[PDB]
């Protein structure tokens, strides 16, 4: 869980910096 | 049709051994083959077209990204050594994304939305078209690029219709939906407030409806849940 | 040939690219149409050649053992629940496994190893010819698989033979090399005393002229080492 | 490297247990 949360989280956090 | 000649049941199975055997290409090619067959889909079924294909474009999601960044350093004031190749391999990517939304939503379009009779099955659907129209709007451009984003907000909106008239607020599908259609405003639409909103009464709607939790799907539910509560950390 | 109209040079900068976004198919893709040019290989580029087809093939083994787990349990006593759809599959993975290294092995064969002149390159071409028939013995059966074993031994040999003579006790191609044949014999050719002897005698003689260690790839060496030391520890 | 080290030990037990 805490996995996909943490993959989500980067991906999420991707569109945010770029 | 690769797969016309084989069994609706036997594609099934190959697809949860492409599954296990992490063959998402080959998962989605015996989904399509299963749907191509003409029945509906149970719920179980849904999961499994749904899975292949979203890892098969993540992929091309995650390496059209990596591809972007290196381009963003090059082509740059400091960092002079530009060349067609990273843009040309970058299209490439982004052509054969193109080319698997445009698969799913051709089997959505013929023949899933229409043949659908559950409300459950229909925001599934609906859902799904929302996502592979924001897929394809992450690499659209111009005129493209605004038909694509009123063609996902029509899916979702439809979808959100449904969802909060017939399923309770802790329902997967309908967490879910809300969850993707609030990325959708944040990351597509430029609606960063609608997406903070969505989420958040998302959110304590399935906390103040928590009795509605399902014996066969609390565990999804819960993870969205947490998803939810952890985009409005990081968009907050 | 898809490659052909494309510079050497960018299809080595694609590669490079296709590497980084883990896209593996498109980067053996992008080294073959650069093999195909006609020029020797760098040590680089070389690298890159091996790197790509190595996690091609490597995902398809990983998927070849997944669906051959699964076919252990079915098929037997207390599951019996068989169907065709898991040999099926199985031979499918098998197929574009087999596609793969025949890819690799033509390359290697025209036109790689006869065009190469350095020693460290001859070598380096013929352990891969010996792991691409390696990983097609682990799935051939009767006479191909017997033919396909001597090949590859036959391959190892002629590379070991010229390492021993022509490299130091540590360079990282020599280690690479016996660890590869060391695993050939225990896994392939049914002669685990061998695969030990070698791997102990590699590591020793390795160890006993660690003076020999290259600044420019002594890291590649000690991890070659100790997976030497690792197998020696799974083997006895 | 342990990374590496993990997944070559992995693979080489496949063989020895199937
Ligand atoms: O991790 C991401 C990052 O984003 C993507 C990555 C790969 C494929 C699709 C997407 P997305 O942009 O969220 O549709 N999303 C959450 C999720 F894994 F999908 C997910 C997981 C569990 C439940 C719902 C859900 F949504
Ligand atoms: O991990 C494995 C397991 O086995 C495979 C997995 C994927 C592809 C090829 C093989 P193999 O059967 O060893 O040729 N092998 C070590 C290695 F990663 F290759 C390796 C790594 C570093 C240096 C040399 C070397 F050899
Ligand atoms: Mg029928
Ligand atoms: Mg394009
Ligand atoms: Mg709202
Ligand atoms: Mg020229
Ligand atoms: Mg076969
Ligand atoms: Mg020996």
């Amino acid at each position: 869980r805490d996995k996909i949360r943490l993959n989500n989280a980067i991906w999420r956090a991707w569109y945010i910096q770029y | 049709g690769a797969m016309g000649s084989m069994e609706r049941a036997s594609l099934i199975q190959k697809a949860k051994l492409a599954e296990q055997a992490e063959r998402y290409e080959d998962m989605a090619a015996f989904m399509k083959g299963a749907v191509e067959k003409g029945e509906e889909l149970s719920c179980e079924e849904r999961n499994l077209l749904s899975v292949a294909y979203k890892n098969v474009v993540g992929g091309q999601r995650a390496a059209w990204r990596v591809l972007s960044s290196i381009e963003q350093k090059s082509n740059e004031e400091g960092s002079e050594e530009k060349g067609p190749e990273v843009r040309e391999y970058r299209e490439k990517v982004e052509t054969e994304l193109q080319g698997v939304c445009d698969t799913v939503l051709g089997l959505l379009d013929s023949h899933l939305i229409k043949e659908a009779g559950d409300a459950e099955s229909r925001v599934f659907y609906l859902k799904m078209k929302g996502d592979y129209y924001r897929y394809l709007a992450e690499v659209a451009t111009g005129d493209d690029k605004k038909r694509i984003i009123d063609s996902a907000r029509s899916a979702y909106q439809e979808a959100m219709d449904i969802s909060k008239k017939e399923m309770p607020p802790t329902n997967p599908i309908r967490l879910g939906l809300a969850l993707n259609f609030s990325v959708f405003h944040y990351e597509i639409a430029n609606s960063p407030e609608e997406a903070i909103s969505l989420a958040k009464t998302t959110f304590d709607e399935a906390m103040a409806d928590l009795h509605t939790l399902s014996e066969d799907s609390y565990k999804d539910s819960t993870l969205i849940m947490q998803l939810l509560r952890d985009n409005l950390t990081l968009w907050t």
